[PDB]
RNA sequence: UUGACAUUGUGAAGUACUUAUUCAAUGAAGCGGAGCUGGAAUUCAUUUUCCACGUUCUAGCAUUCAAGGUCCCAUUCGGGGCUGAUCCGGGUU
RNA sequence: GCUUGUGACGGCCCGUGAAAAUCCACAGGAAGGAAUAGUUUUCAUGCCAGGUCGUACUGAUAACCGCAGCAGGUCUCCAAG
RNA sequence: GAUGGGGAAGCUCCGUUUCAAAGGCCUGAUUUUAUGCAGGCCACCAUCGAAAGGGAAUCCGGUUAAGAUUCCGGAACCUGG
């Protein structure tokens, strides 16, 4: 992997070469919904 | 007050270290070069098999010191004979001596250098 | 005679434990500020098999209170604990399966496992599969708690000793017969070199106190006193009674 | 103003990582430091016999300051100053046929444990200063009783290093005055009366009182609430 | 294994303490006391006391001496105090 | 069809079947950078160097061990009709 | 299997991160000279142990009485700079 270009080792998205698309989708949905729930729990 | 210590671990403090200033020399006479050019190259090898490489392969065969590596052999050949070296291959013979295959560049001929040294 | 078999095990040459495939020592978290004041939440990442241990192990990851990083712990999983479950450990934790609480914060009759003998030793009691500890009473003065052990013994433990709510998973393992010598071989292959076992009466007198004779018999009482020395303690040691 | 925002951090249990605080109380010190502080504790937790406990009382700041002012007027001659005396004495008696008495009689503080003890036994010391910091305490533990029996006023002063400064040494551990110039005689008499009221006159009752027995901070709070 | 003596001190009465010794853990992190805030609570003059004092639908995220507030530098690209984050004792528990 | 490699699956366990060096990606945003000019050596091309020791042959009814040129013993790969 | 420590009259024994003040690469500071001096980072704390485990990178043709994936011819690749 130290001899090939970076384009071979990543995907143009957050968490490109680490997590798949579905897991990234769940991370974004979970992050948004929980933070919204925290606001209504504060009030 | 007291110094604020954010870490509970105590470590050895760094102190000044002085360099040596001896009152007398360790040996007072440096040794001369232990491997000069005349020690790296011992003598050419003049067997029938070695003579064919001189005529055909443009290769000079030498017996060299057991302590010499490929860097030293290349440097010695250039200084002793005023030639250019393409690459050096070495081996340790069954009798305990080291043999070096020295191939010269195309600008030089191994045949005319060999008879200039004196062996054929 | 010569050194008998049970004397040779203390040298620990070929009788050491086989620990290549072990997942790691199963311990609770180190008792820190969060445990004794409030609670800290952990996440179960996976439940894995451990060689040489009947009960499964649970991998729980906590956040480091004083540094930006993650800390991983190896717990003995209780029944009902699943991957992705939040685990709460501390003084102010709730009474739910998998939560770690001190014995003084649970009511009488609570079922607990991986119980600390003393606060901070990270679990000593009720660790084998299917075993548990029952809380039977409390002594608010002098900070003591009475518990019932799997062997039936009653013990008095400090109320600051921690325990895990539930029962160790993997119960009912010993109810299936091994059914052949091969299965016993593979069982002890991952534990230690104690199988097979040769009977002492089948040996020679030089080898075992039960050895020798024109018939295969013991010759003297098999009940041995507590004061006997090494090389004599073969049979039933300090038996209060024998027979069915 | 409209670009900066207030984002307070929650430092509660299970919240954001704790900030860097002062942990000097919890520092794991080297062994020599820990043995140094625990020996100090051990010497006060246990009962102290009166022979040793009498050294906890030291001269107060005002009286000690007055004492050192008088002792500083009788510094021993330095090595450099001794050079001038010898070259002057040599040029005086050797050539001038003198009687080796061309120099005035010196006045200096007497020091040295063996020397001072001999002076006390001969009733020659007018005032003796005793250091309370001598680690092999047996070297100085009997001096208050010896001074009391011989009738020589004594004071337990704070600092063996301080006594060394007035004798051009690192440490002296004892000092004494035998002869004082007439112009300073009245000053010495004021110090003797003040010093006697603190050590010599209280010797009888101090010998009957034990020291030590002090509990730790946590033990003291536990003992109060019981 | 059992007894005696030594290690071996301190307080009381007809068991109590701590300091020696012993056990255990933490790359010795939050111990002890007090002061704040509220809660329960009944006051027989005021608090005679106790509890609590940022985190629990969710397999997300949490790091740059911390943003903010305030006070200085001699203004430049920045820097240094206090507070944020209560005091006191240095007995790591 | 044979030998072998590999893929997706299925059966089995009170047995669930190494470790570390090493390499990469992501999260984070400390710094560093443009207008008469700079950064990219994870895009292409071009330049230099890569030491030291082993390397022949037998591997067995004659090159190893059994007193030996001993019907004994001694790990493994390739496999035609 | 050393060290720090603790045993043993002693040859030596225990122990391997242990009741230890156990160490160095990113730079900034300096154009007296070489690195003293400022923040922060990291505490992992010797070493030995596989020619069948892990592991950066080469192939074909030709050549000798006896060597070759090592020599010759041609064609590639990796690491460091
Ligand atoms: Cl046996
Ligand atoms: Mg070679
Ligand atoms: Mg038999
Ligand atoms: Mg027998
Ligand atoms: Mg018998
Ligand atoms: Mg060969
Ligand atoms: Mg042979
Ligand atoms: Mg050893
Ligand atoms: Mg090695
Ligand atoms: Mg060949």
């Amino acid at each position: 992997y130290a001899t090939v270009s970076k384009t071979h080792k990543t995907v143009s998205r957050a968490y490109g070469g680490s997590r798949c698309a579905n897991c990234v989708k769940e991370r974004i949905i979970r992050a948004f919904l929980i933070e919204e729930q925290k606001i209504v729990k504060k009030v | 007050a007291l110094k604020v210590r954010t870490s509970a671990t105590f470590r050895l403090p760094k102190t000044l270290k002085l360099a040596r200033a001896p009152k007398y020399a360790s040996k007072a006479v440096p040794h001369y070069n232990r491997l000069d050019s005349y020690k790296v190259i011992e003598q050419p090898i003049t067997s029938e098999t070695a003579m064919k490489k001189v005529e055909d392969g443009n290769i000079l065969v030498f017996q060299v010191s057991m302590k010499a590596n490929k860097y030293q052999i290349k440097k010695a050949v250039k200084e002793l004979y005023e030639v250019d070296v393409l690459k050096v291959n070495t081996l340790v013979r069954p009798n305990g001596t080291k043999k070096a295959y020295v191939r010269l560049t195309a600008d030089y001929d191994a045949l005319d250098i060999a008879n200039r040294i004196g062996y054929i | 005679g010569r050194v008998i078999r049970n004397q040779r095990k203390g040298a620990g040459s070929i009788f050491t434990s086989h620990t290549r495939l072990r997942q790691g020592a199963a311990k609770l978290r180190t008792l820190d500020y969060a445990e004794r004041h409030g609670y800290i939440r952990g996440i179960v990442k996976q439940i894995v098999h451990d060689s040489g241990r009947g009960a499964p192990l649970a991998k729980v990851v906590f956040r480091d209170p004083y540094k930006y990083r993650l800390r991983e712990e190896i717990f003995i999983a209780n029944e009902g604990v699943h991957t992705g479950q939040f685990i709460y450990a501390g003084k102010k934790a709730s009474l739910n399966v998998g939560n770690v609480l001190p014995l003084g914060s649970v009511p009488e009759g609570t079922i607990v496992s991986n119980v600390e003998e003393k606060p901070g030793d990270r679990g000593a009691l009720a660790r084998a599969s299917g075993n548990y500890v029952i809380i039977i009473g409390h002594n608010p003065d002098e900070n003591k708690t009475r518990v019932r052990l799997p062997s039936g013994a009653k013990k008095v433990i400090s109320s600051d000793a921690r325990g895990v709510i539930g029962v160790i998973a993997g119960g009912g393992r010993v109810d299936k017969p091994l059914l052949k010598a091969g299965r016993a071989f593979h069982k002890y292959r991952l534990k230690r070199n104690s199988w097979p076992k040769t009977r002492g009466v089948a040996m020679n007198p030089v080898d075992h106190p039960h050895g020798g004779g024109n018939h295969q018999h013991i010759g003297k009482a098999s009940t041995i006193s507590r004061g006997a020395v090494s090389g004599q303690k073969a049979g039933l040691i300090a038996a209060r009674r024998t027979g069915l | 103003n409209p670009l900066t925002h207030s984002t307070p951090k929650n430092f509660g249990i299970g919240q954001a990582v704790q900030p860097k605080r002062n942990l000097s109380r919890y520092v794991k010190w080297p062994e020599y430091v820990r043995v140094q502080r625990q020996k100090k504790i051990l010497s006060i937790r246990l009962k102290v016999p009166p022979t040793i406990a009498q050294f906890q009382y030291t001269l107060d700041r005002n009286t000690a300051a007055e004492t050192f002012k008088l002792f500083n007027k009788y510094r021993p001659e330095t090595a450099a100053e001794k050079k001038e005396r010898l070259t002057k004495e040599a040029a005086a008696v050797a050539e001038g046929k003198s009687k080796q008495d061309a120099s005035p009689k010196p006045y200096a503080v007497k020091y040295g444990l063996n020397h001072v003890v001999a002076l006390i036994e001969n009733k020659k010391a007018k005032l003796v200063l005793i250091a309370n910091d001598v680690d092999p305490i047996e070297l100085v533990v009997f001096l208050p009783a010896l001074c009391k029996k011989m009738g020589v006023p004594y004071a337990i002063v704070k600092g063996k290093a301080r006594l060394g400064t007035l004798v051009n040494q690192k440490t002296s551990a004892v000092a004494a005055l035998t002869e004082v110039r007439a112009e300073d005689e009245a000053a010495l008499a004021k110090l003797v009366s003040t010093i006697d009221a603190n050590f010599a006159d209280k010797y009888d009752e101090v010998k009957k009182h034990w020291g030590g027995g002090i509990l730790g901070n946590k033990a003291q709070a536990k003992m109060d609430k019981r």
